[PDB]
């Protein structure tokens, strides 16, 4: 009835990434976390624990710079809904190959890596 | 297995084809005509087949500004599209269409009614045409200036949802243009006047115009030299000659007075309209102007705004026009990839919700 990966967003405090592969939103391998392929488009979701008991959410859909159209526009639409689905609390945040913000590539301790490839586009 | 329609109408092109698709199949022009007064008639007549017996037709066109005025011939432009043009039936796919800015809830619930009732979709939605060229530029926050053939739009984009009280709309675009060309060249004796000659005309101008980054400056430099004359061939075998024209005539962008209108420029149009948004968020508006529609494929326009806009600026802000090569499909290509993707296979608006709410249903499930 709804999406089972809106289902695991912002649940618990931590990182979450997912890969845009037709058309759709599915998972990284958290063994895989930190490295992006430069010809796809991934949506990642950073989750704070707040005094209150209560969640911050800060949203980076990251566009390759190789990636397609279908994969950059499908990432930014599912930012979105995802945003919504959390009731609107989360700040979106466009990051591009090459000038990501301080606070993205701050996520990754053994920093950020590149690869080259990816999954073919929707179209 | 299935996939869905899209359609996103215009004042002048209807641009229709499947979702999944990376362009549309299907465009032609937003025209209706009818006999003014012996076999097959037929009855009415659509697209190219109405321009190719204007002889015997009283055309009209069903959308104005951005804004349907006639659901009587709407209705025949999507009965053509969906049976003469995509050679698909209504009734086994789901159908997304596109709306202009700050329109009216009473037609979208008509668009709403007839899809269900006459065509009898098992779906539908629509989006906001800006809305999703953002979308296909790979961005949710940012200002869209889309101008087309019967009306130009700015709208100011946030976090994937619009702001209605910064929206501006402008009566001013390409078939404006158009007309203003047809003037202009009378300055060469150049009689341009049926509605046949004013197609060729707007050839010309999608061919040979171009937007001037300084045009008192461009306009002294051109009238030296002759490197901006180019040669046009008339579909007959004729050639004649166009110069200065092909930017005095999208100047009009800029200089709305060219056609007797005390309207602002597009620059000033843009400038106002992320004035009137939050200060926390002019920043994301600025350096994210996005282009589209096909008056604004104008070579060298994102070069004229880029410094036009920033002279009104704070000298501070970072600004960047952005101009994508398919602007002008790229709304339709928004709504290939929205209807494309897994999790809006539930946000359609679905046959048994609106014989159960009726057309008002289509204001809470499309935003
Ligand atoms: N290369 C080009 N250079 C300049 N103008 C162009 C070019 N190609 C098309 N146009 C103009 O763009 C207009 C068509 O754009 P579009 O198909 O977006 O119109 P529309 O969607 O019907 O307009 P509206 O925004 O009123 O719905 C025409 O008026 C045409 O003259
Ligand atoms: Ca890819
Ligand atoms: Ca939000
Ligand atoms: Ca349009």
């Amino acid at each position: 009835v709804e999406h089972p990966e809106f289902l695991k967003a912002g649940k618990e405090p931590g990182l979450q990434i997912w890969r845009v592969e037709k058309f759709d939103l599915v998972p990284v391998p958290p063994n895989l976390y930190g490295d992006f392929f430069t010809g796809d488009a991934y949506v990642i979701l950073k989750t704070v624990q707040l005094r209150n008991g209560n969640l911050q959410y800060d949203l980076h859909y990251w566009l390759g710079n190789e990636c397609s159209q279908d994969e950059s526009g499908a990432a930014a639409i599912f930012t979105v809904q995802l945003d919504d689905y959390l009731n609107g609390r989360a700040v979106q945040h466009r990051e591009v190959q090459g000038f990501e913000s301080s606070t993205f590539s701050g996520y990754f301790k053994s920093g950020l890596k590149y690869k080259k490839g990816g999954v073919a586009s929707g179209f | 297995e299935v996939q869905a329609l899209v359609i996103d109408n215009g004042s002048g092109n209807v641009k229709a084809g499947v979702a999944g698709d990376d362009a549309p199949r299907s465009v032609f022009p937003s025209i209706v005509g009818r006999p003014r007064h012996g076999m097959g008639q037929k009855d009415s007549y659509v697209g190219d087949e109405a321009q190719s017996k204007r002889g015997i037709l009283t055309l009209k066109y069903p959308i104005e500004h951005g804004i349907v005025t006639n659901w009587d011939d709407m209705e025949k432009i999507w009965h053509h599209t969906f049976y003469n043009e995509l050679r698909a039936a209504p009734e086994e796919h789901p159908v997304l269409l596109t709306e202009a800015p700050l329109n009216p809830k009473g037609n979208r619930e008509r668009m709403t009614q007839i899809m269900f009732e006459s065509f009898n979709v098992p779906a539908m939605y629509v989006a906001i045409q800006a809305v999703l060229s953002l979308y296909s530029s790979g961005r949710t926050t940012g200002i869209v200036l889309d101008s087309g053939d019967g009306v130009s739009h700015t709208v100011p984009i946030y976090e994937g949802y619009a702001l209605p009280h910064a929206i501006m709309r402008l009566d001013l675009a390409g078939r404006d243009l158009t007309e203003y060309l047809m003037k202009i060249l009378h300055e060469r004796g150049y009689g341009f006047s049926t509605s046949a000659e004013k197609e060729i005309v707007r050839d010309i101008k999608e061919k040979l115009c171009y937007i001037a980054l300084n045009f008192d400056e461009e306009m002294k430099t051109s009238e030296q030299s002759s490197d901006i004359e180019k040669s046009y061939e008339l579909p007959d075998g004729n050639i004649i000659t166009v110069g200065n024209e092909r930017f005095r005539c999208p100047e009009a962008l800029f200089q709305p007075s060219f056609l007797g209108k005390e309207a602002a420029g597009i620059h000033t149009t843009t400038f106002n309209s992320i004035k009137k948004c939050d200060v926390d968020i002019r920043k994301d508006l600025y350096g994210n102007i996005v282009l589209s529609g096909g008056t604004t494929m104008y070579e060298g326009i994102g070069e004229r705004l880029t410094r036009d806009i920033t002279t009104l600026a704070p000298s501070t802000m970072k600004i960047k026009v952005v101009a994508p090569p398919e602007r002008k499909y790229s709304v339709w290509i928004g709504g290939s990839i929205l209807s494309s993707l897994s999790t809006f296979q539930q946000m359609w608006i679905t046959k048994e919700e609106y014989d159960e709410s009726g057309p008002s249903i289509v204001h809470r499930k499309c935003f």
